């Protein structure tokens, strides 16, 4: 809920994290939008 | 005539989450594609 420099894994970025309604299937780590970027990350230390 | 964007107001507290995924709107919005009002609201023109 705070603006921040991200980096999951290497992907590196800026935003705001949030607990998403998203549901990933367990062989998924990144979710992706439209314009080819992702808008949403599993995180490694809780599978959150 | 159907409309979404109708360059009104959007708080930073709606789009987080699920409509970014369904909605493209926002998905222009984060990437600085910004529509803007029209000077006359639909009030003022049926009033003309
Ligand atoms: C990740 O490793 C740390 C350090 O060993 C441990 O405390 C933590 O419980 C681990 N993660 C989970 C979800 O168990």
């Amino acid at each position: 809920n705070k603006c921040v420099n991200f980096n999951f894994n290497g992907l590196t970025g800026t935003g705001v994290l949030t607990e998403s309604n998203k549901k990933f299937l367990p062989f998924q780590q990144f979710g992706r939008d439209i314009a080819d970027t992702t808008d949403a990350v599993r995180d490694p230390q809780t599978l959150e | 005539v159907t409309l979404a964007d109708a360059g009104f107001i959007k708080q930073y507290g709606d789009c987080l989450g699920d409509i970014a995924a369904r909605d493209l709107i926002c998905a222009q919005k984060f990437n600085g594609l910004t529509v803007l009002p029209p000077l006359l609201t639909d009030e003022m023109i049926a009033q003309y």
